[PDB]
């Protein structure tokens, strides 16, 4: 009859979701790119004007990747040549274009292979890493100075990250932080001396008849991890003829003690920089508040202004410390952390001060700080309705906390309730982004009075693209398993029936602080499951998910691979007793860390599934890095923690996969979770004597992401599930 | 003559060897000598300027490789290296020089074990090319100085007027002694 | 019904074939272990006597591996802690047990980790590498000799072979050859200084952290090739205040223009060695006859002694040149060489006269030299019948060549014609090893009379017990393509029926200079898949397979790739048209060369065959080592035959494999065919859109012949062919 979400819809990405990504250039002033030329839009009625123009990228021989705008609106940044390396990092060439006399700037350029550059936050000062060391030039044309001599590859980074702080801790590339009027330059210095090196094999294009050896400096759990030093350098003394000077913030003395983390770096001032250090035991933390002084030239760093965060029951934040939101003077922030009951919640901090005060309690959480103002705070939270899986907009009077309005609760109730928040320079303007059970819709905000102004995207014509094809339907509800409510998501088939029965497929990531039941319209793998071959795909927020408390995600703590697994069983199992489903065909199936619980769940023994994928898995924690490892289960050594890593393992379980058909997974070029974890959960079943099937991908890293590979790993997986459910 | 330029600097090797043509015969105290055989005229037999021309071709020469050299041999030496003329009357002399003299030792002996030419169908034929008594070696442009290692293998390929082939040569190393032994030839005409 | 040969008889190993392995100490003496002690047994009469107890090995604290017999039979040689590393090199620990005095040898003992360890031809001195340092010991009790000084781990090859050599020239880790009588040690040195490493990742155990990189000095197709030198010492000269002196003997000028190879050493007299030559084109071969001058203590090779080997319309040799077989005085020797037909037949030479005389002609191969005696030589040949694919003894009248006889012909006719056989110390009992269409049968004879005196091992019990199982039978016949007869073999199921149609199997090797239809009783996988599933597996001996003459075999002469390929894929038409085969379950599968045919074949697009499988394949003869390459195609350069090379990839094909189903298998440990192949096809697959199943094995070899692997790989591959014939 009617057509449905088919693979290749999927896979050609037929169905298009379009988006409104603005750049907002000032407080009513905002860049978007729409059919290949920037314009610029008034934030009050429109007023589009062409800011530039297609002929002038034709201009340049090579295509342009990105561009990044001066703040004084005077200079643009053309980037191209771009390398990917890792999830965040890339390096790329630069081009500097003057948007007044209109002509490229061919004296003094920013030399090819460019690791990261930023413009300052007011004027054009331009910083960036080359060859691991620090260049900043004052103006686009005169020369550069170099801040630091010391950048060696692969040992010693300036103002970039090496892997596991861009992978785990800062999740970036950058570690320079202009100052708020762009005077000083903050940057850290990261020393990978005795980290030991991860070492695959790299089979490039056909031609090469030798394979290349990739050596990355990765600390696995319970390795030397990288070192950190913080530096700032003041730009306004920058002079040819001498060195730049660096002066050097030391973390605090109840952090030298011991390996230690560089979290967070925030500038409450023009002359005044916050840091958040983190003890390599990730339940200890410390916000360092420090003063330039001027007579010195030097930072000082006072201990009573220092703030201590700890956990008895877990860890430190959700993955990190949260950052702090200072006040226009930065005498006092405003911070998220956890209240007595377990919630993260808004706290109000002074700086000489150590106690908070909660200006938000209740069951439910903020989710961040969006803006500041002298009269309100902007958050996310998950209080509306009671479902940890919606977003909505709030703000709150900083002179009365009682009073608390919701800025995107009622817009359209029905089609929006996972909300995301773009605010202008002195927040007077917003794009809410709603991505809710309805389309995602863009609309733009005046906050003077709350009103809205215009839509900015609709999604009409997918809405009419969609009218003909029979879609699926998600139904988010909750089970009761110890007298509390955990969350699910159900990927229903289209004129799905009660009383018919349906094979059931898990999806799992179930990670610490987690969420895979929201209300998000998603168009992707299950779509096509439950749209083509009527599979219900269902997803369970169980033990150690965020959003909903620390008593939940705590739950994990130093015990990883123990609750969650049990969860998803149970959670299967009472799917099965709900009563559309066929207790004969369930399955579960998974990607990094649900890839890890897809396996143990298959090596647990429990029958309820008939077989499994497992994509790009972690076998042994003992194989993963350091910091994202010891964040959850402490050290591997004899002394603490090393019982549970010989426990928590999918090898020991490989006895009970003759009772599951497994598809096993991985790209060989992975640098997150290594082939060597396939690798042997491949030779334990092999020398258990198991049957399973498995596939590598060559030359793909952990999200196994190109065209050809992410086709052709869809299809196989799709033939896969077909196979076990005996579909047509 | 003078006699001087012999000892000074450093000696070279036995296929690179320098001749000097000329009465006293004093220098033979200088050093440890070994071996004063002759074949014409008897050793001891001067005529001082009466003499009607005087050559004297001089090599590092370790003392191990004698038997190589001798009125008749059939060994590396003679065939490719050096082979003594007898048409005037010669005087080996192989005689060891002596410390704190004003003689820089080589690095290490050496001498070519093989040294032919390659010409054929599919580079088939192969023709030694054994030195004339009286004539250098056609492979002496292979490191004159003296090889790196041993077993060193060297070719090129011969242009016309020397046959038109490859070269193929093969030279061997010999350690050097703790002092400096060296070879002479006398021979007066 | 009855009894079937499954798939747990030929994993688990339930039926066994029985072997009677002797080692020759004597004219008239051998022996052989049975029931854990060494007896030595008397030819003539057949008793035997206890040379070696039971509880003489127990006595040591460790697990004898191996042993070794001294000429005179004073001392044993026992090895225990094995080590493989390659096809053929290990190490192992060495201990030396006085016979006499009946106590082990403590005072100077072979060091650990010991390469390689060989006995004189008589008395009982002993030269062993260590460190790839040669070391002889004229006494067991007696301090050891250091010969060279300059062995270096992956650099310098002191007395044993490097990879490439021991994979491809030699087949043997050792390069140590005695003189007749242990006067004189020569020895190979070799250098891989320049030889590019191979590097592929180690998993090892589950407890290793970081995955090692194992670096191999690898010479790929075009590559650097290791650098030979020869040397010979003269033991009776060895003290202990001076350093032993080694004379080395240099390549003919013909091999010193260019790069190189030594193929063989053989021993002439105790005064004379033969040394063979090749070049890296390998169609030009020359052996050296060099004698040792006393006065001298040098060896000296004349060139009136020199013998040229060069081919026209292919390589020298049906691998290598093949060994010459000198007479007692060694001024003459007999070498089995191609004839002007292109049969390769005993010539007779004379050392110092270039041309030689054929004692051998026909349209037929002799295979090997096994004996030279006075007026009479013993050699195997496939003249019988005219069967290629069959071996037989034949003995030659040195007086008179037209008196030639056949000592295996008429011996047992049915059952038995693949013959290999061991003379003794001066040929005067040989052991005819059979291995024939029936079971392998021993038999003991003398060569006086050419009379049978016993029977050594007659497989009865395995008779006995074949009689309960449905057992497959093989076919062997011939089919005629351009007026040439190319020969087959068919394992055919039990209770065969023409009228019926059965799925076939096509069995692949098809490398250069191979047999597959021969007549030699097996138990593997094909039995299996014959008598238990009833399916026909066939192998097909085309263009480039040898013991059929040099027409046949140099058909594939630099043209890898193109007419084994079309030869398969036309025997499998023919086999479709001789009626009992059903033409729509077809298949084809191969290991290693086999797997590259097979590749090919599938990506040729022909439709013949239903799927495939491929076990370790070669994708592109670039990645391949340069001594097995350019045998066959050359130097891949722009002049000589980079063309083929690009043509000839299977790679090329991948659009072709979607009519096709596809099992690609390779252990990512492999040193012989890398893991690069592999993962180069499947990236090829991926990127054109084909879906196929891969299957990796961790730390597994060329061979994959653990256990536990091995049985994995073929239930695996049974699975799939079970699955391509929709066999129930
Ligand atoms: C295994 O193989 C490797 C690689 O093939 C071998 O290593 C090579 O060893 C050779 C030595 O034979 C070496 O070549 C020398 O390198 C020196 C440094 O680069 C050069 O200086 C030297 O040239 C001089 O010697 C030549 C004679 O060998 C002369 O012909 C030449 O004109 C140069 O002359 C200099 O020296 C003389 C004194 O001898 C002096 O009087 C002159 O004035 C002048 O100064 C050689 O080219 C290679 O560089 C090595 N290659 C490497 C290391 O990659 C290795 O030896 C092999 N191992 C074994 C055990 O055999
Ligand atoms: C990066 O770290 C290494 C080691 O952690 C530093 O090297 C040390 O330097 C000190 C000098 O102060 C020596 O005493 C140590 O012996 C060195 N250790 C090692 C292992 O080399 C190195 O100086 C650091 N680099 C920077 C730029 O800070
Ligand atoms: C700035 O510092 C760098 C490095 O500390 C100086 O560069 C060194 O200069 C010395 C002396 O000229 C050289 O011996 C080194 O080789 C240089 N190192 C490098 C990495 O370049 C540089 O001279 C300093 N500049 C000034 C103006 O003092
Ligand atoms: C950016 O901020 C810095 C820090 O407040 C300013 O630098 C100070 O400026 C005042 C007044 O000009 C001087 O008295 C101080 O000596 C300066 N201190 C330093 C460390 O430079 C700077 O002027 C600001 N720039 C702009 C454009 O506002
Ligand atoms: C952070 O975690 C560590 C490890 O769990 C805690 O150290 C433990 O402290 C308790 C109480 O003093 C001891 O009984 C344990 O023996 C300690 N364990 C180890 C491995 O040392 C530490 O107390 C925690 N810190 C905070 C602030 O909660
Ligand atoms: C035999 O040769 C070896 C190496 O060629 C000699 O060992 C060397 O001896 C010298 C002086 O004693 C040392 O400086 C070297 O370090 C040694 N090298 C090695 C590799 O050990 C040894 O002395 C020689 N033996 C005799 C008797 O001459
Ligand atoms: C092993 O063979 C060698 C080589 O023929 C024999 O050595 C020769 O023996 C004869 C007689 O004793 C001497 O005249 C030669 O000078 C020896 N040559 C060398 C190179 O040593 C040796 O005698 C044989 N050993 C046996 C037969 O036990
Ligand atoms: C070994 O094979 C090479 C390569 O096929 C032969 O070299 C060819 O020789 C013929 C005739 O001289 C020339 O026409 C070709 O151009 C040569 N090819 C190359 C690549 O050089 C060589 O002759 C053969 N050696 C023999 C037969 O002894
Ligand atoms: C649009 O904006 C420009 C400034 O960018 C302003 O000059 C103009 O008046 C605006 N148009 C209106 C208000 O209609
Ligand atoms: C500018 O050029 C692009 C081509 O990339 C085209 O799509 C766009 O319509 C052009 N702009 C205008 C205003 O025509
Ligand atoms: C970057 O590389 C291109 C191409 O080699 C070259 O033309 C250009 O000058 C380089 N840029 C700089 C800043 O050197
Ligand atoms: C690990 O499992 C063993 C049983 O095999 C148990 O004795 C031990 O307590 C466990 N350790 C944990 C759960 O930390
Ligand atoms: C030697 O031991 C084996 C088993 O250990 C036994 O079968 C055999 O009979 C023993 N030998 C003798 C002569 O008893
Ligand atoms: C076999 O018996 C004969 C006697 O006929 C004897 O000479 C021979 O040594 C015996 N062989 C063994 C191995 O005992
Ligand atoms: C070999 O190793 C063992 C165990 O360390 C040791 O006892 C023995 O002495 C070693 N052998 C030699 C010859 O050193
Ligand atoms: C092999 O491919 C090359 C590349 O185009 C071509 O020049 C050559 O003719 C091809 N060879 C054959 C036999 O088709």
């Amino acid at each position: 009859s009617r057509k449905t979400y088919t693979l290749t819809d999927y896979l050609k990405n037929t169905y298009r979701l379009k988006l409104y990504s603005l750049r907002w250039i000032s407080d009513h002033e905002y860049l978007y790119k729409q059919e290949n030329n920037i314009l610029v839009f008034n934030a009050e009625y429109g007023n589009s004007s062409v800011f530039l123009e297609n002929s002038t990228f034709d201009e340049f021989g090579h295509s342009i990747n990105d561009y990044s705008i001066s703040p004084d609106g005077q200079f643009i940044l053309l980037e191209y040549n771009y390398v990917k390396q890792w999830r965040h990092s890339y390096t790329a060439s630069y081009d500097i274009y003057d948007l007044n006399k209109r002509q490229l700037i061919t004296e003094e350029r920013i030399p090819n292979n460019t690791q990261w550059v930023t413009w300052s936050p007011v004027g054009h000062k331009l910083a960036y890493v080359w060859n691991n060391d620090i260049y900043v030039k004052i103006e686009p044309n005169l020369p550069s100075y170099r801040i630091t001599w010391t950048g060696k590859e692969d040992i010693i980074y300036n103002g970039i990250t090496d892997w596991v702080y861009e992978e785990e801790v800062f999740s970036a590339y950058s570690a320079l932080w202009w100052s708020p009027n762009g005077t000083f330059l903050a940057y850290a210095q990261f020393n990978d001396t005795e980290v030991p090196l991860i070492e695959y094999s790299f089979y490039s294009d056909e031609s090469l008849q030798y394979p290349k050896t990739v050596r990355v400096p990765y600390p696995k759990a319970g390795a030397v991890n990288p070192t950190v030093k913080f530096f700032v350098v003041n730009t306004d003394s920058l002079s040819s003829v001498t060195n730049a000077t660096s002066i050097q913030i030391t973390a605090p003395a109840s952090m030298l003690i011991g390996d230690h983390y560089l979290c967070d770096v925030t500038w409450a001032t023009q002359e005044r920089i916050s840091l958040q250090w983190l003890r390599r035991i990730q339940n200890y933390s410390v916000m360092d508040i420090c003063d330039y002084d001027e007579s010195s030239g030097r930072w000082n760093c006072l201990v009573a202004r220092q703030h201590i965060e700890m956990s008895t029951t877990g860890w430190v934040g959700r993955f990190r410390p949260s950052e702090p939101h200072f006040t226009l003077d930065g005498n006092s922030f405003y911070k998220i952390i956890s209240n007595e009951e377990g919630y993260r919640h808004i706290c109000y901090f002074q700086i000489d001060k150590k106690d908070c005060t909660f200006i938000t309690k209740g069951t439910w959480e903020v989710i961040g700080i969006e803006a500041l103002t002298s009269d309100y705070l902007y958050y996310i939270s998950n209080e509306y309705k009671g479902m940890p899986g919606g977003r909505n907009l709030y703000k709150i009077q900083l002179s009365d906390y009682t009073k608390v309005t919701c800025l995107s609760c009622e817009l359209n109730p029905e089609r929006c309730q996972y909300y995301s928040v773009s605010f202008s320079k002195e927040a007077k303007y917003y794009q809410l982004r709603c991505s809710g059970p309805g389309l995602p819709l863009y609309t733009l905000h005046s906050s003077v009075n709350d009103k809205g102004l215009r839509v900015l995207e609709d999604n009409s014509a997918l809405d009419k693209m969609l009218q003909n094809v029979q879609m699926p339907s998600k139904k988010l509800d909750f089970i009761i398993l110890n007298e509390t409510k955990f969350w699910y998501q159900m990927i229903l088939p289209p004129h799905f029936d009660k009383s018919k029965k349906y094979p059931l497929l898990l999806d799992v990531y179930a990670g610490p602080c987690s969420q895979k039941a929201d209300t998000v319209f998603r168009l992707n793998w299950a779509t096509y499951l439950a749209s083509t071959e009527n599979i219900i795909v269902a997803s369970f927020d169980g033990r150690g998910s965020g959003y909903q408390g620390d008593k939940i995600m705590h739950a994990i703590n130093r015990r990883l691979g123990t609750f969650e697994v049990e969860d998803q069983i149970e959670a299967a199992r009472q799917f099965s007793k709900m009563g559309f489903v066929d207790n004969k065909r369930i399955a579960i199936w998974g990607w990094s860390y649900g890839g890890y619980v897809t396996s143990m769940v298959l090596g647990s023994g429990s029958g309820v599934f008939k077989c499994g994928i497992a994509v790009a898995p972690v076998s042994r924690w003992e194989y993963y890095d350091s910091v994202y490892t010891e964040r959850y289960m402490g050290l591997p050594t004899p002394e603490d923690n090393l019982d549970h890593y010989r426990n928590s393992t999918v090898m020991s379980r490989a006895e009970n996969f003759k009772q599951v058909e497994y598809l096993l997974i991985h790209g060989t070029a992975d640098d997150n979770v290594h082939f060597q974890q396939s690798a042997q959960i491949s030779k334990a079943l092999v020398d258990v004597g198991v049957d399973f099937q498995a596939m590598w991908y060559t030359d793909e890293d952990h999200g196994i992401a190109s065209s050809t590979a992410h086709q052709h790993i869809y299809t196989h997986m799709s033939h896969f599930i077909k196979q076990c459910f005996s579909l047509p | 003559c003078d006699f001087t330029p012999m000892l000074v600097g450093v000696p070279p090797q036995v296929y690179n060897f320098k001749r000097l043509v000329f009465n006293l015969t004093k220098l033979l105290s200088l050093f440890m000598v070994n071996e004063f055989s002759c074949n014409g005229i008897s050793p001891d037999a001067i005529a001082r300027g009466c003499y009607s021309s005087l050559t004297v071709d001089y090599f590092a020469y370790p003392l191990s490789m004698r038997s190589y050299i001798q009125p008749g041999s059939a060994g590396d030496i003679s065939l490719y290296n050096y082979k003594q003329s007898f048409a005037n009357p010669t005087c080996r002399v192989l005689a060891t020089a002596p410390a704190n003299l004003t003689l820089t030792k080589p690095s290490a002996y050496g001498y070519f074990q093989k040294c032919s030419r390659v010409s054929g169908e599919h580079n088939s034929v192969e023709t030694p090319l054994y030195i004339n008594p009286g004539e250098y070696s056609i492979c002496r442009s292979f490191s004159p100085y003296g090889f790196s290692e041993d077993g060193e293998v060297f070719r090129r390929q011969l242009t016309q007027y020397e046959g038109g082939g490859i070269l193929v040569g093969v030279g061997a190393k010999l350690a050097m002694t703790d002092k400096l032994e060296m070879g002479f030839i006398i021979s007066v005409q």
